[PDB]
Order: structure tokens, then C-alpha cells, then sequence
């Protein structure tokens, strides 16, 4: 498409006929990258309170 | 049995690692005595470690009358966050009397889930710089995940997990060649680790994305198919792989496209993925509905997406495509016109599409007029080439040479003596030579 060809001066006579190919019509699909690896570290912080005040 | 004996057994079993029988003896203490805040704290901790967040939430809500003192702010907030109740968890963290390290780290995770990447990045920088523990590599890779997400979607210039996240950041920044090399380094680091194949599955899923971006569609498709057949336990990764396969297939493999879509909308997907990913998924399935004659649902998805005003993906084009597919595109004319008028910042590409629609069958002069209206991209060699050939089609030589003059003047004003500048001058010179 011409949208990705905004450089140089190609004659591309297709622009004057029906198959202009100016932009992606219908619009192109949008792939997405995989989400970055994230860790739920807060599971490591849940634990019993200090029992030293209430032990034998 | 003596209460200190039960407490000693509780402490021993808690340091042992398992929690079910620890919970059983904690509730035995509870039935012994109803007013020991340590006992209910141990109970909610056991419930959280056992994965029953709803039960701990219910316990906290029922015993809020007697809790008082310091309150189970962190435990309640964690139960809400793990129950996808992020909005209530925000105020649960914010309404706590005192802020602890566990609360701050939970707040950072919640902010990451809220896509508030600025405050999340700041708080996680503070977490890494301040708190030292046995999971500092995990904090480093989480911070790297945050910066990768910000660079990938918010457009912000910045162990195998850290290498993979660095590759994700490089993908976001636009680099593709070195991303493959870094992913191969992470693949080596993973291969030497397990000798657990899901951590290699995600690496290969990111590898296939780079393969697809560079044009090597066949190898990307084979990699994606092998990752899908490997059956990883993640759900967001499956959605990402499925919609990337959607983008690869386009309008050819619709039968597999439906399968990928059904894998794209599963339980917990809306929470694992970012808002930008979900919006791109909505765009992709609206496109698929268009290519599969499903017009009403396509329009519904387009309207719902426009209601959110997406930053990067404008869905009105899809609706325009609808009105271009059903051949009554006269309404699409004014639809794109008014959308461009209401959104001047996004009007440029809308008018670029407008021109293509106005060269579809006729009215070429109006197409040139609306091409001239795109001031942002007016002085580009490709567009001026298109304008010149269109004007030469109907022999509007004066308009073509005046377009040349405006382009040359703007280039002289902004970037004199550019290679594209000199190319424009030479092309104009020979055009004038061959047309007087």
C-alpha cells in the first residue's frame, strides 16, 4: 500500500485506476506481542504473625 | 490441651510449610477462645495460603466489629486483588492506617493490573531499591515486565525471564533482528534450566511474533501451531497466540480463525491481558466478523470500541468498511468527514482513506481536494507523486506543477538540500521538460 510507501517518487500508475492502493482498506489486522512475564510476589508475604508473644 | 502447646504446634507446622492442619488447629484455638486477634489473623493467613480468598474476605467482613486495632488491611486487599476486585482493593490499600512493605508491593501489583504504568513503575522502582529479600531477581524481572509493557503500549522509550522481558521491550521499541538473538539466548538459558516446557512455550510464542513481523509467515505459523499443540497452562498466552494466528490467517483460514477467537475469549482473559491487548482483540474479531459476513456484531464491537476512544486503533474505519462492503458508502463519506472534524488529531489517516474511497469509482478531483486537505503529510514524495499522476490523468498540469512548488518550498523551509529534496527538484525539472 502507499501508506507504507511515503518515500521516493515511484510512478505507480495504479493510483489513477480503480486499484489505487493508497491505504489498507479494509484495515489490516493488528497482532499483539505476548504479555511480559510478571510474578505475583505478594503470595510470599502472607504468613503467620509473630507468635513469640504467645508461645510457651 | 494447654493453649501454649497449641501455639507451639501452630508455629512448628507453619514453619513446616503446609497450612491445612495449621488452619484446623487455629480454628480449634478459635473455638477455645473467641477474642484472640492473633488466632483470626492466623486463620485468614491460612485461608489465603490455601487459595480460599472468598472465605477469608467473609471472615474479615464478619469480624470487622471485633478486629479494630491494626485491622487486616493487607489480607483483605490481597483477597480482593486475587478475586479480581481491583477497584475495591485500591481503596483498601489506600485506607490502611499504616503502609507496610507487603501493602506497598500489593499496591504495585494492583497498579500494574490497572494499567497505571507510571505510578506502578515508580512504586516498583522504590520496591527494588528499598526492599531486599530472597526474590530480588523476581522483582527485577517484574520491573522489566512493567517497562516492557510501558514501551510496548504507552510509547515510552526505555536468568531467562529477564532476557525474555528484555526481548519484549525491544519488540515494543521496534527492534526485531536483535530480539531474535536475545530470545535465542533466553531459549538457551531455559533449556539449560529444566534439564516446565511452558516457559519455553512463551519464548517460542514471542519468537514466532518476530518471525511474523519480519514477513517469515510460514515459520511463524508452524511455531504458533506447535506452541498451541504443546498445551501450556496459561490463558493469556493462549489468547495472544490465538489472535496472532488470527492476524496471520486474515480471511483465508476462517475455520481455524473461529477456534482462535473462541480461545481468545475465555475465563480470566479480561484480567490477565492489558486493555490495549483487549482492544486490539476486539478490533481483530470485528475484522473477522466483517470478513465472515457478520455485520451486526461487527458494528456492535466497533461501537463499543469507539465508546472507549482507543488511542491507536480507530474502529470507525471498520464501520466505513461496512458501508463500503454494502455499496451504500455515501453515508460513509459524511461519517468519516464528521469523525475527522471532531478529531483533528486523527483526521489525517481518515482523510487518507477518504481519498482512496474517492478514487474507487470516480470523482477523482474531489479525491485530490481531500488529499490536499491532509496538511500533516502534505509534503511527502509519495503523496505528491500520487497527486501528480492523478492530475496528469485529467491533464491538470497547472495543479501538478503548483503541488511541486508547494512541496519544494516547504522542504526548503524545513529540510534544505535533503536527498529527497533533490529528488523532488530533479523530478519536477524533467516533468517540466517533458511537459513544457
Amino acid at each position: 500500500p502507499l501508506v507504507e510507501r511515503f518515500e521516493t517518487f515511484c510512478l505507480d500508475p495504479s493510483l489513477v485506476t480503480k486499484q489505487a492502493n493508497l491505504v489498507h482498506f479494509p484495515p489490516g489486522f493488528q497482532p499483539i506481542p505476548c504479555k511480559p512475564l510478571f510474578f505475583d510476589l505478594a503470595l510470599n508475604h502472607v504468613a503467620f504473625p509473630p507468635l513469640e508473644d504467645k508461645l510457651e | 490441651v494447654s493453649v501454649p502447646a497449641l501455639w507451639s504446634e501452630v508455629n512448628r507446622y507453619g514453619q513446616n510449610g503446609d497450612f491445612t492442619r495449621a488452619l484446623k488447629t487455629v480454628n480449634k484455638i478459635l473455638q477455645i477462645n473467641k477474642d484472640d486477634v492473633t488466632a483470626l489473623h492466623c486463620k485468614v493467613v491460612c485461608l489465603i495460603q490455601n487459595g480460599s480468598f472468598k472465605e477469608a474476605l467473609n471472615v474479615i467482613n464478619t469480624h470487622t466489629k471485633v478486629l479494630a486495632n491494626n485491622s487486616l488491611s493487607f489480607e483483605k486487599a490481597y483477597c480482593e486483588y486475587r478475586l479480581n476486585r481491583i477497584e475495591n482493593a485500591l481503596k483498601t490499600i489506600e485506607s490502611a492506617n499504616q503502609q507496610t512493605d507487603k501493602l506497598k508491593e500489593l499496591y504495585g501489583q494492583v497498579l500494574y493490573r490497572l494499567e497505571r504504568y507510571d505510578e506502578c513503575l515508580a512504586v516498583y522502582r522504590d520496591l527494588v531499591r528499598n526492599s531486599q529479600d530472597d526474590y530480588d531477581e523476581e522483582r527485577k524481572t517484574n520491573l522489566s515486565a512493567v517497562v516492557a509493557a510501558q514501551s510496548n503500549w504507552e510509547k515510552v522509550v526505555p536468568t531467562h525471564e529477564l532476557c525474555y522481558n528484555t526481548a519484549c521491550a525491544l519488540i515494543g521499541q521496534g527492534q526485531l533482528n536483535q530480539a531474535m538473538k536475545i530470545l535465542q539466548k533466553a531459549e538457551d538459558l531455559c533449556r539449560r534450566s529444566l534439564s516446565p516446557q511452558a516457559e519455553l512455550a512463551i519464548i517460542h510464542g514471542q519468537m514466532a511474533y518476530i518471525l511474523q513481523l519480519q514477513g517469515r509467515t510460514e515459520e511463524a505459523l508452524q511455531l504458533y501451531n506447535q506452541i498451541i499443540k504443546l498445551k501450556p497452562t496459561d490463558v493469556g498466552l493462549l489468547a495472544v497466540i490465538a489472535n496472532n494466528i488470527i492476524t496471520i490467517n486474515k480471511d483465508q483460514n476462517v475455520f481455524d480463525s473461529k477456534k482462535k477467537v473462541k480461545l481468545t475469549n475465555a475465563e480470566g482473559v479480561e484480567f490477565k491481558l492489558s486493555k490495549k491487548q483487549l482492544q486490539a482483540i476486539e478490533f481483530n474479531k470485528a475484522l473477522l466478523a466483517m470478513y465472515t459476513n457478520q455485520a451486526e456484531q461487527c458494528r456492535k464491537i466497533s461501537a463499543s470500541l469507539q465508546s472507549q476512544s482507543p488511542e491507536h486503533l480507530l474502529p470507525v474505519l471498520i464501520q466505513a468498511a461496512q458501508l463500503c462492503r454494502e455499496k451504500q458508502h455515501t453515508k460513509a463519506i459524511e461519517l468519516l468527514q464528521e469523525f475527522s472534524d471532531q478529531h483533528p488529531e486523527n483526521a489525517a489517516e481518515i482523510k487518507l482513506t477518504m481519498a482512496q474511497l474517492k478514487i474507487s469509482q470516480g470523482n477523482i478531483s474531489k479525491a485530490c481536494l481531500i488529499l490536499r486537505s491532509i496538511e500533516e503529510l502534505k509534503h511527502k514524495p509519495g503523496m505528491v507523486s500520487a497527486l501528480v499522476t492523478m492530475y496528469s490523468h485529467e491533464e491538470d498540469i497547472d495543479s501538478a506543477i503548483e503541488v511541486f512548488t508547494q512541496a519544494i518550498q516547504w522542504y526548503q523551509n524545513h529540510q534544505p538540500k535533503s536527498p529527497a529534496h533533490l529528488s523532488l527538484i530533479r523530478e519536477a525539472a524533467n516533468f517540466k521538460l517533458k511537459y513544457g
